[PDB]
């Protein structure tokens, strides 16, 4: 149904899509994501300030979902949305079809994350961009949703013990990346940690991975290099 | 500024790790130390009034007897046995428990704590060396930063 | 079961199975001295949920022996399981087996801290208002001696534990020191006598603290 | 212990002890109450059954693929197959 | 962008290349390949 | 000429790899030497003016005091105590934290340090015991030729 506020109605039908797999999800008994957005204590738009009808209905949109996620990596987390590329009017544009996938992607791939499922997971993470910084992003999301309060719960155990499981394995992905450009070209390796990204308020990877507490990362002989 | 050298930076971590087996052989070495100090306390000065002299004299040989500083020869003055062998021919029977007492105690925190704590010490070494490298390399960073 | 439904695998091991005289499985492993089974995290898990009775389990040490030490002001501010309530949160916090142990521990470090300065204060010339109390203290300790002795799995369990053979060695020790000052109390050699068992007594007393 | 153990400390544990020990007078001799408890009911005790029996199927049946998925087992299971490939060789040449 | 982009697909083609030469699964794709075996000489076997 | 020995041979080769751990030792040790030398000290000898016996006495005692060898009653002479109990009944009451400063000291040293050498030789040992070997073979053309 059509909304008043104007940041809502923007959105387009994938994102629907999306806030529809977090609901079907979340009808289902003792899910940890209905629990997780009822702890966070957030609005419809995700901010931190505490009508009905609107909280409830649309509780699981994708906005508010990346505001939890944003508190959950860092104090620095933003990502920044452009939902007007979908227009018919970039269609000339030589580029757009690879930034609205990698968008799309990153979108399923946060959700992925949350339901911990792993294969899907590692699937949305190739076919977008970024590799490195999200494999991180995803390390941190699910150590930090493994330690949270909403997980602690007799039927959570198995799920949580699966999460730090799947938080090595990324950890594992962003170091095996990092030595492959190593291997291929480390001035080029050096300039990509050194590069500052805007989504997490122009501050370079090596501090991003110190941020997610990711010891292998730093340990690494590429890393130490540019260290060094 | 240790840290930025590759020998002494892990050392010190691994130094920080060791100060938790170093407090649980200080949790277990109180028992004995508090038990042997107020018995060969009480044993050595018997009819005197609680201060707080007598609180320093439970205190202070005993901590001090586990490093190999054995005050026999002060023990024995304070007993008042006049004997060429030292704890004989004393006033009182009862103090000369005081070095079957100590027999013990050394017993108990050099040969079994002491060597109890190398074990631990090695065992610690052996399964965090990797980890405080690691830890190091983080370190690093930081110093950096 | 643990994998699939924790809460019904701990429902499990707390059945009360007919076969061995209404006892649960944990308690049938105990006996049938299965290591594995009470080292394994389920069982674990079960025996930390009986640990803390009515209670959290995130509750540390210091939080438990605060509230025992101010019942009236840390007690209503916590989150856990105005007659109806209170007086329902103290018999929930007083009824787990961990409040009961932290108890212990603290009565018997008084016990331990008490008993070392009679022994290190110089003994007067009739019984003291301490031995008196340290008196009632100990039979008080042989009467539970007695009570655990009878209520447990025979007299052989009993006295294969160490703690409780070391309970015996104190209170012996204590009884034999007493009486042998409380036979001559104006008796200088008699106190002297008294202090050296007691010594035998402080040590095993601080040696029983390590339970 | 600690369950069964009395809440009061040392010197405050007779209390406990007369308390108890009058409880056990009144039941041997004065016998004016008794003792209540709670039994678990048939349904709650079929379903722990129907559960317990459950989990050892799906326990047995995952062993019993974690088995097959060792690497001595997929060995046999490869030789014992090409032993029945040679048998179906010799009736295929036979056929020929 | 670009240069990470291809080093993360050279990772996965090696560390999937680097997986199918592990002894665990070279066992296995052995095995369900002489299961596949026997499938064809079902169909050699009835068309004689 | 030891090296000419299977048995004595790899263990001088061994000696001198373990003077790595030994320096490493001296350099953690100096820090609290240093540290406990100057307070204990300064503590000991107030209002004296600076010469070079106080920094013989900043070092001669705490370098000496990890090998079990407590200088305590020349230490407890020193602080002009007179009482029967030892640091007690002193004309300045801040030369009474000696032990306690002594305490804390030979517990890093003795407790901490030595036992931390002990597990970093023991992981040395493991370590380059058939390098040595290999060392020692190079060595046995070096001596032939
Ligand atoms: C398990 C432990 C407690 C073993 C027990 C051994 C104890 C009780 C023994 C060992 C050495 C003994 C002492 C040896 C010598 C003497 C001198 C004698 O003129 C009076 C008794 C006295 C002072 C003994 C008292 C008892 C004693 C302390
Ligand atoms: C192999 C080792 C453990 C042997 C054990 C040594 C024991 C039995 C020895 C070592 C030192 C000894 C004590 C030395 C001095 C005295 C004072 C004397 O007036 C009574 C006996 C007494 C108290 C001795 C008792 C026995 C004793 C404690
Ligand atoms: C099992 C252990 C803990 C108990 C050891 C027994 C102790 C309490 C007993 C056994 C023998 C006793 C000693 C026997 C003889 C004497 C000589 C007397 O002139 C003074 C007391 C003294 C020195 C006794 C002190 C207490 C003593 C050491
Ligand atoms: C973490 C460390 C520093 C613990 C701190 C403990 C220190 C500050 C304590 C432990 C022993 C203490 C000393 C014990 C006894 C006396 C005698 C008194 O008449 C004056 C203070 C003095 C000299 C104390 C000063 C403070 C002291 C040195
Ligand atoms: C298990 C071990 C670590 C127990 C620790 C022992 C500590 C607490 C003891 C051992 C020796 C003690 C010191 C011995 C002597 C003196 C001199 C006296 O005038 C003031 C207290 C002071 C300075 C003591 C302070 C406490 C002390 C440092
Ligand atoms: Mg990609
Ligand atoms: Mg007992």
């Amino acid at each position: 149904a059509k909304t008043n506020i104007t940041a809502l109605d923007e959105l387009p039908s994938f994102a629907l899509a999306i806030e529809e797999l977090y609901k079907r999800e979340a009808k289902k008994p003792h899910s940890h994501v209905q629990r997780l957005v009822s702890l966070s204590n957030t609005d419809v738009l995700g901010r931190h300030y505490r009508g009905r009808d609107l909280a409830n209905t649309r509780a699981y949109n994708v906005l508010r979902m990346d505001q939890i996620f944003a508190r959950l990596v860092s104090k620095d987390f933003s990502v920044n949305r452009d939902f007007t590329i979908y227009d018919s009017k970039y269609d000339k544009v030589p580029g757009i079809q690879f930034r609205r996938t990698a968008q799309a992607s990153h979108m399923l791939f946060l959700w992925a994350i949350c339901l911990d499922r792993f294969r899907m997971a590692r699937h949305f993470w190739l076919i977008g961009d970024q590799s490195i910084i999200n494999a991180l992003v995803a390390s941190r999301i699910l150590e930090r949703l493994s330690t949270h309060r909403a997980l602690q719960g007799p039927h959570l155990a198995e799920e949580r013990a699966k999460m730090q499981h799947n938080a090595k394995k990324f950890e594992e992905l962003a170091v095996g990346v990092l030595g492959e450009c190593h291997g291929s070209d480390s001035h080029m390796a050096s300039e990509m940690l050194h590069s500052k990204n805007d989504m997490f308020n122009k501050k370079n990877a090596i501090n991003i991975a110190y941020d997610a507490k990711s010891l292998a990362f730093l340990s690494h002989p590429a890393t130490q290099s540019v260290i060094n | 500024y240790y840290a930025l050298s590759k020998n002494l930076g892990p050392k010190l971590i691994m130094m920080m790790e060791m100060m938790k087996d170093v407090s649980t052989f200080v949790f277990l070495l109180l028992i004995f130390l508090i038990g042997y100090g107020v018995a060969a306390q009480s044993l050595l000065s018997p009819d005197e009034d609680f201060s707080s002299r007598t609180f320093i004299g439970v205190l202070f040989r005993p901590y001090f007897q586990i490093y190999g500083e054995l005050f026999l020869d002060d023990l024995n003055s304070e007993a008042n046995c006049l004997g060429d062998t030292p704890f004989t021919e004393c006033s009182r029977e009862t103090v000369r428990m005081v070095p079957f007492f100590l027999a013990v105690y050394i017993l108990g925190s050099n040969v079994l704590l002491v060597n109890l704590l190398i074990a631990m010490f090695n065992d610690t070494y052996m399964k965090v060396q990797e980890a405080a490298e690691d830890l190091w390399r983080k370190q690093n960073y930081e110093l950096c930063a | 079961c643990h994998g699939s439904d924790s809460h019904m695998a701990s429902e499990m091991l707390h059945s009360k199975n007919d076969m061995f005289n209404k006892k649960n499985a944990i308690n049938i492993a105990y006996d049938a001295k299965s290591l594995a089974f009470l080292s394994h995290p389920a069982t674990q898990s079960v025996i930390n949920a009986d640990w803390y009775g009515h209670l959290k389990s995130v509750t540390s040490f210091w939080a438990v022996l605060f509230a025992f030490f101010f019942p009236f002001f840390v007690l209503p501010f916590i989150n856990f399981s105005g007659a109806h309530r209170l007086r329902r949160k103290f018999a929930k916090f007083y009824s787990a087996p961990y409040t009961r142990f932290i108890s212990d521990l603290l009565s018997h470090f008084v016990l331990c801290v008490v008993t070392s300065y009679f022994v290190l204060d110089k003994l007067e010339d009739t019984i003291s208002a301490i031995e008196w109390i340290l008196l009632v203290w100990f039979v008080a300790l042989l009467l539970e001696e007695l009570r655990q002795m009878i209520f447990c799995d025979g007299i052989a369990e009993y006295i294969s534990d160490t703690w409780n053979r070391l309970d015996l060695i104190m209170i012996t020790l204590f009884f034999v020191g007493f009486f042998t000052h409380a036979s001559d109390p104006s008796n200088q050699d008699s106190k002297v006598v008294s202090k050296g068992i007691h010594a035998f007594l402080v040590v095993v007393l601080w040696l029983r603290f390590m339970r | 212990e600690y369950k069964d153990r009395p809440f009061l400390p040392a010197p405050f544990i007779l209390l406990a002890h007369v308390h108890m020990l009058f409880m056990r007078l009144l039941r041997l001799c004065g016998v004016h109450t008794q003792e209540h408890e709670k039994i678990q009911d048939d349904e709650t005790k079929r379903k722990i059954t129907t559960f317990e029996e459950l989990n050892t199927d799906k326990f047995l049946r995952r062993w019993e693929r974690e088995r097959q998925e060792m690497l001595e087992a997929r060995v046999k299971m490869t030789n014992d197959n090409v032993v029945q490939a040679m048998g179906m060789m010799d009736q295929l040449l036979e056929h020929m």
